[PDB]
RNA sequence: CUUGGAUUUACUGAAGACUAACUACUGCGAAAGCAUUUACCAAGGACGUUUUCAUUAAUCAAGAACGAAAGUUAGGGGAUCGAAGAUGAUCAGAUACCGUCGUAGUCUUAACCAUAAACUAUGCCGACUAGGGAUCGGUUGUUGUUCUUUUAUUGACGCAAUCGGCACCUUACGAGAAAUCAAAGUCUUUGGGUUCUGGGGGGAGUAUGGUCGCAAGGCUGAAACUUAAAGGAAUUGACGGAAG
């Protein structure tokens, strides 16, 4: 939970309510940092991948460390088929067509 | 012409030495270059010793010291006149001047 | 004028120079 | 000073010289035998030595190296040959 | 301090590299001391010294992996453990 | 508009058995009202006052205790020990030139789970028949003393609880002990534990 | 004998991309596919599988890395600051 | 029998504060600056200024009841000037002359380790 | 930026840098450089030595290592300062000085770059020539001094020597155009060894070729033509929005 964990915790996974197993940083190389807490309130204040802060029930969980597999976007795709692979098991997106060229 | 034998500083036997600003300009000066001068003075003026002893709740309370340490660059004491242009022979004299 | 600021007009006619030549390579 | 014997020193001035400075160098060490307060037997032991030395008889360390002249333990006496 | 030590007893006294070795020595009682690598299997590990207490033998956890307890015997390759047979030249058995 | 000082409430402060003169002095608050009480405010504060008021002689000048309220009891408030810390006039004057200055630091737990950074300081004295202009101390003498310094500081916090050790600082034992204790290695002056820390509590 | 001045492991894309492209190319390339040293077994017989995945050929160990490389520096300061933060101060 | 304040000074070279707070230092008392007093900035740090925004600081704690005080005095400290403006003393000698008792005195400028580095340039603010 | 509570005040927390005072005509390193504690790793000078080897050495084209800051590529970090830029003043104009923000940069990891008034503007090795006091490291002899602990084998301090350093003060036998110099002396009474560089000022560190570098650029590097001086140190005067 988040109130078990010290401010300036990594933490990953996290929900932003207590129970929908998981909604905040999941990608890859990402994470949520906790700012502090609020005992009286019962509330916990993190900073989302975004910059964003937010303010989540302390009873919320989440897993400490960072999301594996970081560092992906440095690559180069180098090419059209490269994308058309990428996009081939996400969904159809690509290629896209200029509006401006219609 | 070579005006100083020491260059205008204080650096022998050494590369490097680490910077200081000055207090008035924020100059980067060499450490051994500043003109450095050790003030400690009272905090209170003696005019105001009196009433601030008077009004002290304490009999015999001795008034704290204002310690301070400053650091000039040659232009920031030379404006200041904590040092003065000297004649070619009174500069080699390395005596502290006789006032206080 | 300025030594100083003479050498970095002098690196930008030898820049100009270079680009003329790579012109016409 | 222009005229001064060269070949026969004041040897005050002279001990006070070097040991590599004098006419003929030679050295300032010497060899000392030394008796432990245990028992009595004659060991040489160089004067700057550099060698925690045990006598023979009881297992003592009879001097510690330091920088120049070893330091003899407590109880130890030495007479200079 | 460690590492004088056990290159001393490498290079005057007796000792077996090995997990089959050390455990033979065990079984023999031959073992004055095993010395395990901090990047040992836990299961290995507890059976290790799982011998150990019952051959009554000290244990010692070397706290580098086995790369560095393969170049500390002056070894050209990994040990994960090791026995001391003989202390010789050493006092590892009198100082762990 | 409202004068919110018409709604603040005076309470007393009241320090440990070990100072002399417990009655610290006066503190206010906005007064308890159904919405906001008073004590949640108030209490967790921290208040820093002079172990010369603390202890009345002049001896104490230069250090100041601060003494944190953890319980309320009417219009009295009873706080603890909370740290330790000489003054800047106090130091500035200690730190001169042509002269060693050797310090020391340690994290120690006392007998009561009381987790402190004990922080000392000392400085090189000249003879009285000195001649030299300079005093200073060799770096591996600085690193003996400092070693001394360590294990003495660790040795009088974890055989005693707070309020004993508070009970040393206030003699200034514990500077004294490590003065002894440093004879043999380099004379000192100013021997002194100018800072002690909470860090949890 | 030395084939390439340069190229190295992009040598396989010939002329195309261009060349900050192909360089950016080959700096991760050679950590994808380098080697590593595995933290249990101490053999270097790790490799990537997909991204995000380093398997052990001997102990057969596979280990959640980055995309590129086995360990990213948000990763091993996270595993410092947790090594800290327990054995010492509060054990 | 007096009941001890805080009188935290802050005496820069472009303004003067006068707080005055509780013992515990958490709760404000009164707060008069010298930017308050005069409408020209040039003489907001004045010791004409900070003297009379310390008489009136001291006239409205005396309603309220604090009636002795420690002072903290302090520069701007950091990585700027460690000297006092000009208008703490003032502003101190009119406390003492104001029917208000002192305490002790003590400078809690912040003065730092090493530091951060420091505005104004290499070659520092020319002119 | 501020009645949306600024600034200030106390407590708590988080980020990166940075190591004040102590800090010096003081230390270390080939230089660039190096300043919180401790541990670990491998180095180093000097000193001491009646240990060991015996000319193994000095300087060095070609060829190498390191090389402040700025700068380049990619991650990380990005608090503070802050090129560019934006903005408020001043001004005839200021896209300058001054004020407030601010992107690269400043920090770090993998690689590059190889330049500075990189200065002691003083190559390295060796010998000799003159007095003095300080100081750092080591060693060797010794106190009306304080101290361990109550004393010694405590440490500090004091007095002497010595080797090595960082330097300094006086004189000028001597050198120099002089400023000045214990080396910039032992140079027409000219020869201890050796490497590098210069031949009036410009054109010009330019053009071209080569080579290294991702680039910025680095290294090497002319000629035509032009010109009677350019320059060094000191003297007298004049002037200063410098001091007395
Ligand atoms: O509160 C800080 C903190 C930082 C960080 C990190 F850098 F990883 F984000 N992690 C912390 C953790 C965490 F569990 F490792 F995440 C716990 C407590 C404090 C942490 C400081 C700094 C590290 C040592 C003491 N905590
Ligand atoms: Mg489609
Ligand atoms: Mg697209
Ligand atoms: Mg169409
Ligand atoms: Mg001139
Ligand atoms: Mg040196
Ligand atoms: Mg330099
Ligand atoms: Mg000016
Ligand atoms: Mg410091
Ligand atoms: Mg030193
Ligand atoms: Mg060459
Ligand atoms: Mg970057
Ligand atoms: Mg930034
Ligand atoms: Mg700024
Ligand atoms: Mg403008
Ligand atoms: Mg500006
Ligand atoms: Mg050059
Ligand atoms: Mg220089
Ligand atoms: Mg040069
Ligand atoms: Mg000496
Ligand atoms: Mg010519
Ligand atoms: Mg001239
Ligand atoms: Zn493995
Ligand atoms: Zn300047």
């Amino acid at each position: 939970p988040l109130g078990a964990c010290p401010e300036g915790t990594i933490v990953s996974n996290v929900e932003e309510k207590v129970g929908d197993r998981g909604a905040l940083g999941r990608t890859s190389g990402n994470y949520v940092i906790i700012i502090g807490h609020n005992p009286d309130e019962n509330k916990t204040r993190v900073k989302l991948p975004s910059g964003a802060k937010k303010i989540i029930s302390s009873d919320a969980r989440g897993v400490i460390g960072v999301v594996a597999g970081g560092g992906r976007i440095d690559k180069p795709l180098l090419k059209a088929g490269r994308a058309f692979h990428k996009y081939k098991v996400k969904r159809n997106s690509w290629p896209k067509t200029r509006g401006v060229a219609m | 012409p070579k005006k100083r034998a020491s260059n205008g500083r204080n650096k022998k036997g050494r590369g490097h030495v680490k910077p200081v600003r000055c207090l008035n300009c924020a100059r980067c000066v060499p450490k051994d270059k500043a003109i450095k001068r050790v003030t400690i003075r009272n905090m209170v003026e003696a005019a105001a010793v009196r009433d601030l002893s008077e009004a002290s709740v304490y009999a015999e309370y001795a008034l704290p010291k204002l310690y301070n340490k400053l650091h000039y660059c040659v232009s920031c004491a030379i404006h200041a006149r904590i040092v003065r242009v000297r004649s070619r022979t009174d500069r080699k004299i390395r005596t502290p001047p006789q006032r206080k | 004028m300025r030594d100083k600021w003479r050498k970095k007009r002098v690196r930008r006619l030898k820049r100009k120079r270079r680009k003329v030549r790579a012109r016409s390579k | 000073v222009l005229v001064q014997d060269l070949l026969h020193p004041s040897p005050a001035t002279e001990a006070k010289q070097h040991k590599l400075k004098t006419l003929v160098q030679q050295p300032r060490s010497f060899f000392m035998d030394v008796k432990c307060q245990g028992c009595l037997n004659i060991t040489t032991v160089f004067s700057h030595a550099q060698t925690a030395v045990t006598c023979d008889s009881c297992s003592t360390v009879l001097c510690t190296p330091t920088g120049g002249k070893a330091k003899l333990t407590e109880g130890c006496s030495f007479r200079r040959k | 301090n460690i590492n004088s030590k056990l290159a001393l007893t490498i290079k005057s006294g007796k000792y077996t590299l090995g997990y089959k070795s050390v455990v033979k020595s065990l079984r023999t009682g031959k073992a004055k001391l095993v010395i395990i690598a901090a990047n040992t299997p836990v299961l290995r590990k507890s059976e290790l010294e799982y011998y150990a207490m019952l051959s009554k033998t000290p244990v010692y956890y070397f706290q580098g992996g086995n790369n560095e307890l393969g170049t500390v015997c002056g070894k050209l390759f990994r040990v994960g453990t090791l026995s001391i047979l003989d202390a010789g030249d050493s006092d590892i058995l009198s100082s762990i | 508009v409202v004068d919110p000082f018409t709604r603040k409430d005076w309470f007393d402060i009241k320090a440990p058995t070990t100072f002399e003169n417990r009655n610290v002095g006066k503190t206010l608050i906005n007064r308890s009202t159904g919405l906001k009480n008073a004590a949640d405010g108030l209490k967790g504060r921290v208040f820093e006052v002079c172990l010369a008021d603390l202890q009345g002689s002049e001896d104490h000048s230069y250090r100041k205790i601060k003494l944190r309220v953890d319980e309320v009891q009417g219009k009295n408030l009873l706080t603890n020990f909370h740290g330790l810390d000489f003054t800047s006039d106090k130091l500035r004057s200690l730190v001169r030139k042509w002269q060693s200055l050797v310090e020391a630091n340690v994290t120690v737990k006392t007998s009561d789970d009381y987790v402190l950074r004990v922080f000392a300081i000392a400085f090189t004295k000249r003879q009285p028949n000195q001649i030299k202009k300079t005093t200073y101390a060799q770096s591996s003498k600085l690193r003996e003393v400092r070693k001394k310094m360590i294990e003495i500081m660790q040795r009088e916090v974890s055989n005693c609880t707070l309020a004993q050790l508070t009970s040393k600082l206030i003699p200034e034992v514990i500077g004294r002990e490590i003065e002894k204790s440093t004879q043999t290695i380099f004379p000192l002056q100013n021997v002194h534990i100018r800072k002690v820390k909470l860090l949890k509590q | 004998t030395k084939r390439t001045k340069k190229v190295g492991i992009t040598g396989k894309f010939g002329v195309r991309y261009g060349s900050s492209l192909r360089r950016q190319t080959k700096k991760l390339e050679v950590q994808q596919h380098a080697k590593y040293d595995c933290s249990f077994c101490g053999k270097r017989t790790v490799q990537r599988g997909a991204t995000g995945i380093w398997n052990c050929k001997s102990c057969k160990k596979t280990v959640a890395g980055g995309a590129y490389t086995v360990s990213t520096a948000a990763a091993a300061t996270v595993r410092s600051t947790i090594r800290r933060l327990r054995e010492l101060a509060e054990a | 029998s007096q009941v001890f304040g805080v009188a935290r000074i802050f005496a820069s070279f472009n303004d003067t504060f006068v707080h005055v707070t509780d013992l515990s230092g958490k709760e404000t008392i009164a707060r008069v600056t010298g930017g308050m007093k005069v409408k020209a900035d040039r003489d907001e740090s004045s010791p004409y200024a900070a003297m009379l925004a310390a008489q009136d600081v001291a006239a409205k704690c005396k309603e309220v009841g604090i009636t002795a005080v420690h002072i903290k005095l302090r520069a701007t400290g950091g990585t700027k000037t460690k000297t006092p403006g000009p208008g703490g003393q003032s502003a101190l000698r009119a406390l003492a002359r104001s029917g208000l008792r002192i305490g002790r005195i003590e400078d809690v400028t912040p003065v730092p380790s090493d530091s951060t580095r420091r505005k104004g340039g290499r070659r520092g603010r020319r002119l």
